[PDB]
């Protein structure tokens, strides 16, 4: 096809194994803030892997934005140190990628009523509520935001493989509605 | 002799009594709860026609 | 009935007085009909 | 109201205390002064200790100084 | 003119503003939730769960916890079954 | 301006006092001795667990320590962020910069990330 | 018991200084020290919401922040404080608010 | 010292008009339930003064 969808921001999960304080790690973090009447975990932002992490006191966190799977798994250790140096036991334990979003363009014009015409099985284009068509890939678990301009935005990825053989699938099926 | 009217009258004036009770049901569902109430979903017209 | 009855009614029925603290209180006032309509 | 949820508290500061594990018994300003009781009068103190503290169950007297008995909870 | 298409209805949306300002109620330590609780009995004998969680504010699960700790139901002929804040 | 400011509040504060010191049973020669010396003072890891295999990935904590610079003291009526920057609705308050003081009603702020 | 901001600032250090200068004289006991700062935290704050009736501005970048208890602790740094009559430079400056 | 309990005396001459303006409605206790009312609001209020120190 030519064209290879590129990461906009993974989410990934990992158990520190220890329970935490997070009046504590919000008064002597960083970047950290912690509103138990807006959200019940302590959010944390770090900018060199520009990230954001929640943490919640049962020692589990989730670190989104990462762009790459490496960036995801650092920021994610990053996160633990700074934890760690604030004095509790926090470690990395059975970190996951939990979900991967991806973008790209396919460089034309679309017609989703043909796609929906053709695919009511797996489409869903409403403009009243959104836009963009979404299209529920069954052989990869993929969820696809196709928009007439051409850009597609898939999510739902647990690896990049399952993102380049959604994209894969997909671009076939479009080139035969292009407008 | 009661004509159309009266008899009409009299109906209309049972059914305006329910619309009105329906209206403050449904009002003062909204106010226990402390939102304000929508006047036209308040209103049932079914009842009247 | 249509004239004078329905709009009488309307009128004679009292104020819905709510309150349960901020208090509404609803009036109707005037009658409209229009053409019978599909 | 007045001069029932201090007692109440001193009560909830005696379970802490054998949360603690400090057997030995402790005397009762002692107590106030680290649950800042200081304020309150004395006379509801005095009253508090001719009788509350002999009704209450959990609570002791040794040696003229009040604490909870070590033998009623099960060791 | 009536029953005009909208996205919200206007007192739905003021409601939902009101909530999201207001914020879910936290869960407060253990020691300051007790401390209130005492003021409380102290100015009301018999209290129910229901103001008592207004008083308190706190989450309704958190604050029958530590309430079922001390405190205890009595079945009363006031018109239902409540709580107790004496210990005892 | 500002040291009429600090006047006004010098007669607020003693006027909120006189009753304390009515109550504590103290006698009020100790509010004007009290104005006296205050005025005279202001005028591959397979195994993942050590941590230890980054190091010098935070920054100076002295910053919060020091607390020497200027700092503003205030409340906030709301604060939004879109992504990258980050927005300051804060209402009524006081700053201490280069050590002279400053005094505002309505501050609006934009700062980046 | 009290809102407690202004105590770490210029007027609230002189009072605190002041205070501390009557105890160590025995002129006046700590307890009525702590009420005197109580009233001067409401007096401050009232005095402030009030008499104050001038808008201000600033712009900068941001290298810290925290959030606890409705506390925030914002660390911008490069802010030029900019209002209608003066503008001001600052290399850095450290933003505590409450609410 | 004579004096100061002379003094201290006028407090409760005083204290007996407290209770004529308690009969005269409870004065007392009116202040009794103000003084409990604050109690949370210095918990709160002062949660913020251990922090702030922690903080600066």
């Amino acid at each position: 096809s030519g064209i290879v969808p590129q990461l906009q921001n993974i989410v990934s999960t990992v158990n520190l194994g220890c329970k935490l304080d997070l009046k504590t790690i919000a008064l002597r973090a960083r970047n950290a803030e912690y509103n138990p009447k807006r959200f019940a975990a302590v959010i944390m932002r770090i900018r060199e892997p520009r990230t954001t992490a929640l943490i919640f006191s049962s020692g589990k966190m989730v670190c989104t934005g990462a762009k790459s799977e490496e960036q995801s798994r650092l920021a994610a250790r990053k996160y633990a140190r700074v934890v760690q140096k604030l004095g509790f036991p926090a470690k990395f334990l059975d970190f996951k990628i939990q979900n991967m979003v991806g973008s790209c363009d396919v460089k034309f014009p679309i017609r989703l009523e043909g796609l929906v015409l053709t695919h009511q099985q797996f489409s869903s284009y409403e403009p009243e509520l959104f836009p963009g068509l979404i299209y529920r890939m069954i052989k990869p678990r993929i969820v696809l935001l196709i928009f007439v301009s051409g850009k597609v935005v898939l999510t739902g990825a647990k690896v990049r493989a399952e993102i380049y053989e959604a994209f894969e699938n997909i671009y076939p099926i479009l080139k035969g509605f292009r407008k | 002799l009661d004509l159309a009217g009266p008899l009409l009258a009299f109906l209309f004036r049972g059914m305006f009594k329910n619309l009105l009770k329906e209206v403050r049901i449904y009002a003062q569902k909204f106010i226990d709860r402390g939102k304000d109430f929508n006047l036209e979903l308040a209103i049932k017209t079914r009842i009247i026609s | 009935f249509i004239q004078m009855s329905v709009q009488r009614i309307v009128e004679d029925a009292p104020p819905i007085d709510l309150q349960a603290p901020p208090r509404y209180l609803l009036k109707f006032e005037q009658i409209y009909l229009s053409k019978p309509t599909h | 109201g007045y001069k029932f949820g201090v007692l109440a508290k001193i009560v909830n500061y005696m379970k802490t205390r054998h949360q603690r594990g400090d057997t030995h018994p402790l005397t009762l300003d002692e107590i106030l002064d680290e649950t800042q009781h200081l304020d309150i009068g004395l006379k509801q103190k005095q009253w508090l200790m001719t009788e509350a503290l002999v009704n209450n169950p959990k609570i002791e007297v040794i040696d003229g100084k009040y604490a909870f008995k070590p033998k009623y909870n099960v060791r | 003119t009536n029953y005009k298409p909208v996205a919200n209805h206007q007192y739905n949306i003021e409601y939902e503003r009101k909530k999201k300002e207001d914020g879910k109620r936290a869960r407060a330590d253990k020691q300051h939730v007790l401390d209130m609780l005492f003021s409380a009995f102290e100015k009301h004998q018999y209290y129910n769960l229901k103001d008592l969680v207004d008083i308190t504010k706190q989450p309704v699960v958190y604050l029958k916890e530590i309430l079922k700790e001390i405190g205890v139901q009595n079945v009363k002929g006031i018109h239902k079954n409540t709580w107790e804040l004496k210990p005892e | 301006t500002v040291p009429k400011l600090y006047r006004s509040v010098i007669e607020d504060v003693i006027n909120d006092v006189r009753d304390i010191f009515l109550d504590d049973g103290v006698d009020e020669q100790v509010l004007m001795e009290l104005k006296t010396l205050w005025e005279n003072k202001l005028m591959g890891q397979v195994e993942e667990e050590p941590l230890n295999s980054e190091d010098d990935v935070s920054d100076e904590e002295g910053q919060e320590l020091f607390d020497t610079e200027n700092v503003v003291v205030c409340q906030y009526d709301k604060i939004h962020r879109s992504k990258n920057k980050w927005k300051f609705h804060l209402k009524d308050g006081i700053m201490n910069l280069n050590g002279r003081d400053y005094i505002f009603s309505k501050a609006i702020g934009d700062a980046e990330w | 018991m009290a809102y407690q901001l202004y105590r770490n600032t210029t007027l609230g250090n002189s009072l605190q200084e002041s205070l501390d200068e009557l105890i160590q004289s025995q002129q006046i006991t700590p307890q009525l020290a702590l009420q005197v700062l109580l009233q001067f935290d409401k007096a401050i704050n009232a005095a402030l919401a009030q008499r104050v009736r001038n808008r201000v501005n600033f712009r900068g970048s941001l290298n810290t922040y925290r959030f606890c208890d409705n506390v925030w602790t914002f660390v911008l740094n490069d802010v030029e404080f900019r209002e209608v009559t003066e503008l001001i430079k600052v290399d850095k400056v450290k933003i505590v608010a409450c609410d | 010292a004579q004096l100061k309990f002379f003094e201290q005396l006028d407090q409760i001459e005083k204290q007996r008009k407290d209770e004529q303006e308690r009969e005269i409605l409870q004065l007392r206790l009116k202040q009794k339930a103000k003084e409990m009312q604050q109690q949370e609001l210095a918990q709160m209020r002062q949660r913020d003064a251990n922090l702030t120190a922690l903080a600066a």
